[PDB]
């Protein structure tokens, strides 16, 4: 596992920039070439990569599921580079606008939504970054140069504060504010000085996400079995996990300050952990027979 | 015996862990305080310099200045004032018989970084002073520990302050010098002449008697009765200028008679001169050209240049008071480097 | 008197030029002077008119707005009204110079009133006069102008209605010996400065007018739009090594080829776009300098083994790389600790556009103009070298719900501040802060000339000049007229405002008519920094990745082609890591279809800060699981010691 840190790594921070505005064709292409340029260079990475197994974790996928994110893991995957954008202001670009109503289940009330077509816009921006409220910016086609400092995090730091320059006056800014910054029309035209310096990304529906769309409906109706075998599965590995985590935590306090009874839990765990990952050993491929068996109802949809 | 010019090599050299930002002597014995970019006050013997006497860490932030004192009560001892860009002002105290520091307190108040601090005695009273990044000079009181009076008199943030009796002069970052009375608290005069931010200025100080002085010596009995002829400046132009301070209507400023005009340029410094320090009749001063100059104040010309002095720039000077009486000139002085050395110089 | 501008050499084509010129305006006819933008009409012209004892001047320029109301105001400061129209002098005659006149752009009826209004003085002889219905003879008052082809976009072609009435004068380049002659001049008169060199001023006239020729040549317009040479590039050569030589210290023959060679790479190859291009150019250096100074002790004439600075002494002398870099690094710290703070990483290329950005601003009517990609450090790189000479860096603050007003008002804010209050002002101009057309000819009349007139007008023009009089008087100099008043003042605003056009799309048409625009082209300083080479990459990687725990496990060192990697020779993982980024950065590059758009070096960037925090995390959860594991193994050993013992 140590081996295989550095290119597991240098795949998910060229997730995380490059791959924010291409669609899963292409980033599959993109991601078939990093791997081979990794093998050519003598660096170890990850023979069965995922980028959401790997980076997030199964409580911020239910998380963003319970929202109101879709179930496709393209649409995963964007949402996973959207929160994990710390330094860079994230630029969403939706069709459907949908989106919006995500990040404020994922931030509850502290969102508060603004537009690039209002009057009182930078006022209450400035009123957002001083308090630290989560702002979504609406109509990105049309971006104003106001917060050229916010975009760019052009800050100084007055000693034991932070300060950023709007307008032709300095304002405050605070440790929990984030900025978001949403778009509707994929044909409008974004200026080159935010294009740079946001993390942009496509929620949009191409001909490649209806292939995998209608592999993902065609596996849910036409055998539901083996799909919520395969969530019952993972969700049971998932706690036996932490459950592992837990019982080897109680059997270390009980080694450092009964000993049998807890032995006994970890072995029983032990073996369940074993049996478990057997059977699910085992039933992997049939999800990829199932792949290779729905390829002309993709082919023929597109 | 106030011609003493040290020699082409130093005498010891110091190491420090980081950058040194200032250096000051101790007025009796052979003890350095070195200051770091860590926050980290340090202090050296002469004679043993492997190990520091002593080793406090009391900011957060590097520091950015420091002025000690000897103090005179109608019991005695080392006030040394170190302030920094963590948001605070601490003076301290230094117990010569354990070698120890033991902060007697802090003083809080700016609302921005703080560039320079000095500590003067009128008659049985220690006053302190700083200047800060929020273009306000307050001073505070040693014993009391509360501010004074605070005044603005830049539209930028001011660099370096200087004090004698009650009259403090402060050079900023719009370089324009200005002298500002502080129990009136206005502006005497401001100075024009410096295309860049000033680094340091301090007052000129007269002598008792010599046989030629051309810069410490009041041309006539009303320069004599105000107590100020001259002051000196240094700034980021690589200059040092001398300016004659005009006298005012006698304190409420002169609208004919309230700008600085300056008399003699110095010239020669290949980068940015950072401190100066007048000793007898010599300037000395260091600049970021890796050397530290030993300019003349009768001739108006170098007579002794250290050339490759550090590695790095050369950040702090410091040397003996002369002017007063009560503290000897020493024939000793240290400088301080941006390549952690503190070289000394020494006979 | 290299700086004068009127300051023109006799040759042959000038004298022959002046000849038919004072012949065609002595058969009363108009003169319309056409040819390549640095032949050299202005300056004949100028010349001719200047030592005349016949002919006036009235300097006047053309622009896409111009009326009618323009030429009847130069008129009426050298005119007087008897009906009658007459020039104020009793002897000399009056001679109309209008600069540009192809500029003027026709109505949405294709005609424009200036070149009627000038076809109706010169074939009528006078014109009706509006606000009285008077007919105004005009009977020894003189026209002529000049003009670039219309070949060229931005040069609207005119009516033959107009032209058939004015002799057409073609002025062609100099020829090659007639630019070694005038050089062979220009460097005489600059190694007058340096006495014991007299004998090579011929060789390097020769050098660099040869440098030129092969210049125009090669780098053809068929390659890039912007890639148009001239006399001006060698007049700038002359300037430069004048500028150089003033300030600098005692130069030798090594120095002195050194320094003509890094000015002749500030110059004509500033702008160019390729690598290959810029290897091409440095082998056309060492070919010129092998034919015509043949001189050994000479070192690389590459553009980063050529660095002179005046930053880091008193006099403008070759520094070292690594003090350089030094002063840089710690000049940069103190920047920004006492300005805006952004995490920059110092490279050579860095360090050569700040030398060359540095040397553009500390010129008289110093402008640049960078393109390149975007995140290339343009405007960070501006702000800093403009913090270190003491510019005021203004920079307008246009967003989408602003018109011409507000830019009007931010102009005059910094005229006012760079004449009344004195102070040095470095305007940087973005291609995002200008929206439409008004914009770019407002910019267009502030580089061109020195002032634009049309901002002050009325009691803003008065009390402008009120100002004036008050800051003239207030530094007691005897100033009255209102022509010294406005001389002087443009004078000032020449000397101490400095504009920095920053691009970053070059392809789009925007920023195409803002390179092709004649007043930016042929004042401002290009500079395409283009897009990163692998060369900075690699440097920018390895600064950035070097201070992350990244060398853990053993790393077989590989076989690979020796064009296959960028990076100094692989021996570490780092190593290794940095080539696979900037090869997936090219493949991902290349495989976009961006076509010959430049390449934003961001997602580098951002690609290598989330490496290095994600390095970062994930190895400190690495250990702590390995510490974990290993506590409770050694745990778990003396368990089993002890039950084993007892
Ligand atoms: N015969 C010459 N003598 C001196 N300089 C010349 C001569 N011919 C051309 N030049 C140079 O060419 C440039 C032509 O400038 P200019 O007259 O403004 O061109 P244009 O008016 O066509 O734009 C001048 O800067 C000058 O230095
Ligand atoms: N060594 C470097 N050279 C150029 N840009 C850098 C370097 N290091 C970091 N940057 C990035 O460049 C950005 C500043 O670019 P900027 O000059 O504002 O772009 P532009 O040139 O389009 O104005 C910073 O946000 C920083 O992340
Ligand atoms: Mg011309």
């Amino acid at each position: 596992t140590s081996q295989e840190l550095i290119g597991n790594c240098i795949i998910s921070s060229i997730y995380e920039t490059y791959f924010g505005h291409l669609n899963e064709r292409e980033r599959g292409d993109m991601l078939v070439i990093l791997k081979r340029l990794l093998g050519k260079f003598a660096v170890k990475y990850d023979v069965n990569y995922r980028f959401i197994d790997y980076l997030v974790t199964l409580d911020e996928k239910m998380k963003w599921l319970e929202c109101g994110l879709d179930k496709n893991d393209y649409f995963l995957e964007n949402m996973s580079i959207v929160m994990n954008s710390q330094d860079a202001v994230p630029f969403l670009l939706d069709p459907s606008s949908h989106m919006i109503t995500v990040i404020s289940n994922y931030y509850g009330n502290k969102t508060v939504l603004l537009s690039f077509l209002e009057e009182g816009f930078v006022k209450r921006l400035e009123n957002a970054v001083r308090f630290g409220s989560v702002v979504i910016i609406q109509d990105g086609e049309f971006f104003d140069p106001i917060i050229s400092r916010l975009i760019s995090r052009e800050f100084n730091h007055a000693g034991n504060r932070v300060t950023v320059e709007i307008g032709d006056h300095e304002v405050d800014v605070s440790g929990d504010f984030k900025l978001f910054i949403h778009s509707c029309d994929p044909s409008g035209d974004i200026p080159i000085f935010l294009r740079s310096r946001v993390r942009l990304v496509h929620f949009v529906t191409n001909k490649e996400s209806i292939e995998t769309r209608i592999f993902d409906i065609t596996l849910t109706e036409e055998n539901a079995e083996m799909q919520r075998k395969r969530e019952d599965l993972i969700k049971l590995n998932t706690e036996y996990r932490l459950k592992l985590k837990n019982l080897e935590k109680r059997l270390l306090e009980e080694l450092n300050n009964e000993l049998m009874v807890t032995l006994n839990n970890l072995k029983k765990e032990a073996m369940n952990i074993e049996k478990k990952l057997s059977e699910s050993e085992e039933f992997f491929p049939q999800f990829d027979n199932l792949v290779e068996e729905y390829s002309i109802i993709g082919k023929h949809s597109v | 015996v106030l011609k003493w010019i040290p020699r082409n090599l130093p005498s010891c050299l110091i190491n420090v862990e980081s950058s040194v930002t200032s250096v000051k002597l101790h007025p009796n014995l052979p003890i350095v305080f070195v200051a770091t970019d860590h926050g980290k006050l340090y202090a050296f013997d002469l004679f043993n310099y492997t190990i520091p006497l002593a080793s406090l860490q009391s900011h957060t932030k590097a520091i950015t200045s420091m002025d000690v004192l000897f103090t005179n009560y109608t019991k005695n001892y080392l006030v040394i004032v170190t302030a920094s860009k963590d948001l605070q002002i601490h003076v301290f105290k230094w117990v010569s018989e354990e070698c120890k520091f033991q902060q007697i307190r802090s003083l809080l108040g700016h609302e921005h970084i703080v560039s320079a601090v000095k500590i003067w005695q009128k008659n049985n009273d220690v006053h302190i002073a700083s200047c800060s990044r929020d273009q306000t000079v307050k001073i505070w009181d040693f014993h009391n520990g509360w501010s004074l009076k605070t005044f603005q008199p830049h539209s930028q943030w001011v660099r370096s302050i200087d004090v004698l009796g009650d009259y403090i002069i402060s050079g900023s970052h719009d370089t324009t010098l200005r002298l500002t009375h502080w129990p009136s608290g206005n502006g005497l005069s401001v100075g024009t002449g410096h295309e860049f931010p000033i680094e340091k200025v301090k007052f000129i100080h007269f002598i008792e008697d010599s046989p030629e002085i051309r810069f410490r010596t009041p041309s006539t009995d009303r320069y004599k009765n105000w107590g100020m002829q001259y002051c000196v400046s240094a700034s980021r132009d690589r200059t040092i200028k001398i300016w004659e301070i005009p006298l005012p209507t006698l304190p409420i400023p002169n609208p004919t008679d309230s700008n600085f005009r300056c008399v003699l340029t110095l010239k020669g410094h290949l980068s940015w001169v950072r401190d100066i320090s007048i000793r007898g009749q010599y300037l000395f001063s260091c600049a970021d050209d890796k050397s530290v100059r030993c300019w003349d104040l009768n001739t108006g010309q170098c007579l002794h240049v250290w050339e490759k002095l550090h590695t790095g720039f050369v950040n702090c000077l410091d040397l003996d008071v002369d002017f007063d009486s009560n503290v000897t000139p020493r024939q000793m002085m240290v400088t301080g480097g941006l390549d952690c050395k503190s070289n000394v110089f020494m006979r | 008197e290299v700086m004068r501008p009127d300051i023109v050499i006799p040759t042959i084509d000038t004298i022959k030029h002046e000849k038919i010129f004072y012949d065609l305006l002595n058969s009363k006819r108009g003169i319309i002077l056409c040819g390549p933008p640095g032949s050299g009409k202005t300056m004949i012209m100028n010349n001719a008119l200047r030592n005349s004892s016949l002919y006036d001047v009235v300097g006047i320029n053309f622009s896409k707005d111009t009326t009618t109301e323009h030429i009847l105001s130069a008129l009426h400061r050298h005119t007087n009204y008897v009906l009658t129209l007459l020039p104020k002098s009793d002897i000399k005659n009056l001679v109309l110079f209008c600069d540009e006149i192809n500029l003027p752009k026709l109505d949405k009826y294709g005609s424009q009133n200036v070149v009627l209004f000038l076809r109706q003085l010169m074939e009528k002889q006078g014109f009706w006069k509006t606000p009285e219905n008077k007919w105004v003879t005009i009977e020894r008052i003189h026209i002529v102008g000049a003009c670039n082809p219309p070949t060229d976009p931005g040069r609207i072609p005119m009516s033959e209605r107009f032209t058939r009435h004015a002799a057409i004068l073609y002025l062609g380049y100099p020829s090659g010996k007639s630019l070694s002659q005038i050089y062979e001049i220009y460097y005489k008169a600059i190694f007058k400065l340096v006495p014991e060199f007299r004998s090579y001023t011929e060789p390097f006239a020769r050098a660099s007018v040869h440098l030129y020729n092969e210049c125009k040549a090669r780098y053809s317009t068929g390659l890039q739009s912007h890639y148009l040479f001239s006399p001006r590039e060698l007049t700038r050569l002359v300037r430069g090594v004048y500028t150089a030589i003033n300030t600098g210290p005692r130069q030798t023959l090594r120095s002195l080829i050194r320094l003509w060679a890094y000015e002749a790479w500030r110059i004509f190859a500033d702008r160019l776009v390729g690598v290959k291009e810029k290897n091409s150019f440095e082998q056309l250096l060492y070919e010129t300098v092998d034919k015509y100074l043949p001189n050994q002790d000479l070192g690389n004439i590459s553009s980063t083994s050529l660095l002179f600075s005046g930053l880091l002494s008193l006099d403008f002398k070759e520094v070292n790389k690594t003090d350089l870099v030094n002063f840089i690094e710690e000049r940069f710290k103190t920047f920004c600790d006492e300005e805006l703070e952004v995490p920059m990483v110092i490279h050579e290329s860095m360090v050569d556009h700040i030398l060359r950005i540095d040397r553009a601003l500390k010129q008289v009517q110093g402008h640049m103009m960078l393109i390149g990609a975007s995140r290339t450090g343009k405007t960070i790189l501006t702000r800093f070298v403009a913090w270190l000479n003491g510019l005021k860096i203004v920079q307008p603050k246009i967003h989408r719900h602003s018109n011409l007003s507000d830019f009007d008002m931010i102009l005059k804010k910094a005229i006012s501040d760079c004449s009344l209050k004195e102070s040095r002002t470095c305007l940087i101009i973005d291609e995002s802060n200008i929206l439409e057309t008004a914009f770019l000819e407002r910019m267009n009349t502030l580089l061109a000339n020195a002032d634009i007139p049309d901002l002050f007008q009325g009691e803003e023009y008065d009390k402008l000049l009120n100002n004036l009089r008050n800051k003239t008087r207030s530094l007691g100099l005897l100033l009255d007229t209102e022509q010294e008043l406005y001389d002087w003042f443009v004078g000032e605003i020449a000397k101490n405002l400095h504009v920095v056009f920053t691009i970053c799309d070059p392809t789009n048409n925007k920023s195409s008519a803002m390179i092709s625009s004649p007043a930016l082209f042929n004042r401002c300083i290009i500079n395409w920094m283009g897009d990163w080479d692998t060369k900075t990459m690699s440097q920018v990687a390895n600064n950035m990745v070097d201070v992350v725990p990244m060398e853990f496990t053993d790393f077989i060192v590989p076989e690979v082609n020796k064009e296959l990697v960028f990076t100094e020779p692989i021996q570490t993982i780092r190593d290794a890591v940095v080539n696979i980024l900037i090869h997936f950065d090219r493949n991902f590059y290349q495989k976009m279809k961006v076509g010959v758009n430049p390449r934003s070096p961001g997602y580098f960037i951002d690609g290598l800060r989330a490496l290095v925090k994600l390095v970062t995390a994930k190895y400190q959860d690495l250990q702590e699981n390995q510490r974990f594991v290993n506590v409770g193994l050694e745990k778990l050993n003396e368990s089993v010691l002890k039950v084993n013992e007892l």
